[PDB]
């Protein structure tokens, strides 16, 4: 059924399986109209598909011209995450096709359970988690290609980088969550922190600076410090 | 009028006919029920005194036949039988009529309350939801299941009524995913009454039959069939005018007749509720959503 923290380490076993996340599918600025109402202008979104133990980002770009003409577009954008995950996997071959799809909001278990009847033995699961993955739009390169996308677009990623070299993905997804999680707590200051020290770069091919092992424990320190003085400015603790 | 006599009464029992019904004790001079009008299909049910568990019951059609009820000491129960000899089954009837020793059909003349609550209710259809094709009569009680609760065990004591399951290939067109699930006209109109019912009085028909093995036997897979076949007619934005202006009738009477004491169990607050004040059809239904408001409004 739903996932949470009691079953958290089936994310690393070996039954593939996908993370949905729609939370930058359908995205507006609200501006004021010449005659003083309100309205709202798209911009490109993106569809967040993960499989958590290999780090591979499926990134559905969502172009504006998705919306035209369109009515009850919050609604409409489930259903086109929906039929966009569904085209993905039947892209798939059969020995790729997750046997479980997590989705992070309730409101596409529908949706995605529909597009996937012809699925029957793919489950359809939501978590209990709070995953900051709405906070992939803080990652420089990826809202670098969502923003200039002219047509729909897939592009493939590996969000770990390198790491699972190192690391395992338990350790690897702890990591790209507290990312994620302080980008989306105070944007400006993490990227402050992984971007304070010149001579740290971001290799080409990858999302995040090339860390050697103990720059990680000291940023991922950093993080946590970030996160805990924003509860702290949030809640005056 | 038409006679079910009873070759006695053994047992202590709550009888049922149709919406009515009466207490025998056990061994009392009952011989059964007469006066019973010609025309409806019918519905003769049981509950034991020393045992309320299994209500249990015959649909049945005096046109079809003429039909009994004997109590089977090793079953345990009440049955149906059919009596072949025509003669025979006059002599008999003749003889408990002169002595008096049954109860009549008590229909006011006012009353079209099982008119009501029956009108696409045909017999033939009610044989091919219950399998026994050896009697004209149709046995069903509390626990029988349907088709669709055994897909989620006996196969020849089930209910099969028509399934119907929003999130099946059978209710989704490929690439109308979002259309048909919002709005079920589709699966409604052509795969429902199109493809399988023929018509609307053939839905309604078991739509009325799965409401009165709800309220009379305690079914709960009946009760699921009633407020899915009701959540599919909601639920739909394009309907014929002509079947929105029945289903309002045959609910209003549905609602007018269910016991007050049975509202909680009989009723799903989810489908009521999305179906008078949420779906398509929020506007439709005005005879069933006033007295819905004003019998029940707890659940609303
Ligand atoms: C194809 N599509 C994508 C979003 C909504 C729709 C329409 C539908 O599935 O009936």
């Amino acid at each position: 059924g739903a996932m949470n923290s009691s079953n958290y380490a089936e994310l690393f076993n070996n039954d593939i399986k996908l993370f949905v996340d729609d939370t930058n599918v359908y995205r507006v600025t609200v501006h004021k109209t010449f005659e003083g109402n309100v309205a709202t202008k798209a911009i490109n979104g993106c569809i967040f598909t993960l499989n958590p133990k290999t780090g591979h980002l499926f990134l559905k770009i969502i172009h504006t011209s998705v919306w035209a003409g369109q009515k009850r577009l919050s609604q409409l954008a489930k259903w086109k995450t929906a039929e966009e995950v569904s085209a993905l996997v039947r892209s798939l071959p059969k020995e790729e096709q997750p046997k479980q799809i997590i989705v992070t909001r309730k409101a596409m278990l529908d949706p995605l359970e529909v597009h996937m009847l012809d699925f029957p033995n793919i489950a359809i699961r939501p978590t209990e988690l709070r995953l900051p993955f709405s906070a992939a739009m803080s990652i420089d390169k990826l809202s670098d290609v969502v923003m200039k996308a002219t047509e729909p677009q897939m592009v493939l990623f590996n969000i770990y980088d390198d790491w699972l070299d190192r690391i395992s993905s338990y350790t690897a997804f702890s990591r790209l969550t507290l990312l994620l999680r302080a980008l989306k707590t105070n944007e400006e200051s993490a990227k402050m922190i992984l971007l304070s020290d010149p001579t740290i770069t971001i290799k080409s091919y990858h999302l995040w600076p090339s860390f050697t092992d103990e720059q990680w424990i000291t940023i991922e320190s950093q993080m946590r410090d970030l996160i805990l003085t924003e509860y702290g400015r949030k809640y005056n603790v | 009028m038409n006679t079910v006599p009873f070759t006695s009464a053994p047992i202590e029992v709550t009888i049922g006919i149709d919406q009515y019904s009466f207490n025998v004790k056990e061994n009392q001079p009952f011989h059964g029920i007469k006066d019973i009008p010609i025309g409806h299909v019918h519905v003769i049910h049981f509950q034991h005194a020393d045992n309320s568990s299994m209500r249990y019951g015959y649909w049945f059609d005096c046109r079809m036949g003429n039909f009994y009820i004997q109590y089977d000491p090793k079953d345990g129960l009440y049955k149906m039988m059919e009596e072949r000899d025509g003669a025979k089954f006059e002599n008999i009837v003749h003889n408990f009529k002169e002595r008096q020793m049954m109860v009549s059909y008590p229909k006011i003349d006012e009353d079209d309350t099982w008119y009501n609550l029956t009108e696409f209710v045909q017999m033939d259809k009610i044989r091919k939801i219950v399998r026994k094709d050896e009697n004209q009569f149709s046995y069903v009680d509390s626990s029988m299941t349907t088709v669709q609760e055994n897909e989620l065990s006996d196969p020849a004591h089930s209910l099969n009524y028509t399934v119907i399951n929003f999130k099946s290939r059978e209710a989704i067109r490929p690439g109308h995913e979002m259309e048909d699930f919002l709005d079920k006209s589709y699966y409604l109109n052509t795969v429902m009454l199109q493809g399988i019912f023929k018509n609307s009085s053939n839905y309604f028909g078991e739509l009325q039959f799965a409401f009165l093995n709800a309220m009379f036997f305690g079914n709960y897979g009946s009760s699921l069939q009633w407020h899915a076949m009701i959540e599919l007619i909601c639920s739909s934005a394009t309907v014929p005018k002509h079947m929105l202006d029945k289903l309002d009738e045959i609910l209003y009477y549905q609602i007018k007749t269910l016991p007050e004491q049975y509202s909680d169990i009989l009723l799903n607050e989810r489908v009521w509720n999305i179906c008078l004040y949420s779906s398509f059809q929020k506007n439709s239904l005005h005879n069933t959503e006033k007295i819905m408001e004003n019998k029940y409004p707890e659940l609303l």
